[PDB]
């Protein structure tokens, strides 16, 4: 499964500043969702991916950022 | 007192027969997400029975059988013992509030 | 509300260094990416660099690359550009402001830098 | 060969803070993200906070938050649970489990460790 | 190289009560990525809407942002006095993200 990284207190995407490969959506997308996770940029929010089919992406049903 | 999943306040029976332990819940935790078992013996470690969908290495005797119809779920205990009777919970993950929820336990006692 | 504040703007020679900050009201600063954008008075917007959370990703104009350094002190709700090798064409209102995960949703009311000899 | 081992309880008065550990044993600890859950006397189960398997990541009940911390040493292959501002309601044994596996946001969550559990008892 | 945003026209004379109708085109798409901002006179940009259409909290029914692709306009259908202002497009489909030379909504 893939999808945005959502921060599960606020509900909102993680924003990042290089489109495409990227480190940071890298290691935050592998912490929250695990170590066999991927992560690039696009649109300037962290897209995660090779996520578990259970993982919870965004949006959060309840909550806008 | 927090949201909880409902079981029975106790459950009973008779050495090498069944006896069965029972898990309400609602769509949004059960009949949306999997559900979990554990067992805990009173002054020890709590025990992972079953989860997602079943069961466990190690203590899985079988004997322990996992079932779940959308909102409503069981735990069959079989071939029981004197050794068996345990507190059991029953654990589901609610979509929201978006977080992890325990039954409200259930008391075993083995005639 | 959320409210942006800017300082260390001024007038310097070519060649010379400003360090601008900016500060954060109304909002968990840490939660969010922060920009810096100016604007040649009388002209349009250009961004000019970025920060992620955690500092854990940082970008910058191509004509400011190599020259310019962004940071974040998110203890003191404060952003940071340390601006070097400073150039007459870089003279603008330098803004602050919250990332919108692509746009920028809240802008300070600016600082003016002046490079002129 | 594999256990996780609770140790910090004690008894404490009210606004007063506890550090409780938990010892890894047997399995790779930084593999896993780690939990702590309490069992209030007269109640049962509550979940109590989540650390994701770097550390990096840490979730919390919203009865806890900001009251308590979690925390780990992967080197030390240890757990901690910072525990601030206590309160009579906190009083409960307080038990360190294992993840089964790193997804932190996920709704497959099920603990197939457990520890021996610690008594903390918050008095008068 | 980088995307170039065209908006027209350049200035707009126009009496409060009318309707404006601002046009910001992008040399290729932007699919939806497209944001608006208001500058009123010695003020800091305010931000109307991201994903072309998408209001922010707090701008008034009056304004609208639509189109897709290449072609997006912000309407704004009875121009209050505080309506006039300068007015930005901004795509962020690509980088580096850039601007539109922008929009002068001013008086005849």
């Amino acid at each position: 499964k893939e999808g945005y990284l959502v921060d599960k207190n606020t509900g909102c995407k993680y924003e990042c500043l290089k489109l495409g490969d990227n480190d940071y959506c890298l290691r935050e997308c592998k912490q929250q969702y695990g170590k066999g996770a991927g992560g690039y940029c696009y649109a300037f929010a962290c897209w995660c991916t090779h996520l578990y089919e259970q993982a919870i992406v965004w949006p959060l049903p309840n909550k806008r950022c | 007192s927090n949201f909880m999943l409902t079981q029975p306040h106790s459950a009973s029976g008779t050495p090498g027969q069944r006896v069965t332990i029972s898990c309400s819940g609602s769509s949004s935790n059960i009949g949306s997400n999997t559900v979990n078992w554990y067992r805990h013996l009173p002054g020890s470690a709590p025990e992972l029975l079953i989860g997602s969908h079943n069961q466990r290495p190690s203590g899985v005797p079988d004997r322990f059988s996992a079932s779940k119809s959308d909102t409503s779920a069981s735990l069959a205990i079989s071939g029981l013992q004197s050794e068996d009777e345990a507190d059991y919970y029953c654990a589901a993950w609610d979509d929201s509030l978006i977080g992890y929820v325990f039954g409200t336990g259930t008391k075993l006692t083995v005639l | 509300e959320v409210q942006l504040v800017e300082s260390g703007g001024g007038l310097v020679q070519p060649g010379g260094s400003l360090r601008l900050s900016c500060t954060g009201s109304g909002f968990t600063f840490d939660n969010y990416a922060m920009h810096w954008l100016r604007q040649v008075p009388g002209e349009g917007l250009e961004w000019v660099s970025g920060i992620s959370r955690s500092s854990g990703d940082i970008d910058y104009a191509d004509s400011v690359k190599g020259r310019f350094t962004i940071s974040r002190d998110d203890a003191k709700k404060t952003l940071s550009l340390q601006m070097n090798s400073l150039r007459a064409e870089d003279t603008a209102v330098y803004y602050c402001a919250r990332g919108g995960f692509g746009s920028f949703d809240t802008w300070g009311q600016g600082t003016m830098v002046t490079v002129s000899s | 060969q594999v256990n996780l081992r609770e140790s910090g309880g004690g008894l404490v008065q009210p606004g007063g803070s506890l550090r409780l550990s938990c010892a890894a044993s047997g399995f790779s600890f930084g593999s896993y993200g780690m939990h702590w859950v309490r069992q209030a006397p007269g109640k049962g189960l509550e979940w109590v906070a989540v650390i994701s398997y770097g550390g990096g990541n840490k979730y919390y009940a919203d009865s806890v938050k900001g009251r308590f911390t979690i925390s780990r040493d992967n080197s030390k292959n240890t757990l901690y649970l910072q525990m601030n501002s206590l309160r009579a309601e906190d009083t409960a044994v307080y038990y360190c489990a294992k993840d089964a596996r790193d997804c932190l946001l996920c709704a497959d969550w099920h603990f197939d460790l457990w520890g021996r559990g610690t008594l903390v008892t918050v008095s008068s | 190289s980088e995307i170039v945003l065209t908006q027209s026209p350049a200035t707009l004379s126009v009496s409060p009560g009318e309707r404006a109708t601002l046009s910001c085109r992008a040399s290729q798409s932007v699919r939806s990525y497209l944001a608006w901002y208001q500058q009123k006179p010695g003020q800091a940009p305010r931000l109307l809407f991201s994903d072309a259409s998408n209001r922010a909290t707090g701008i008034p029914a009056r304004f609208t942002g639509s189109g897709s692709g290449t072609d997006f306009t912000l309407t704004i259908s009875s121009l209050e006095p505080e309506d006039f202002a300068i007015y930005y497009c901004q795509q962020y489909r690509y980088s580096p993200r850039t601007f539109g030379q922008g929009t002068k909504v001013e008086i005849k």
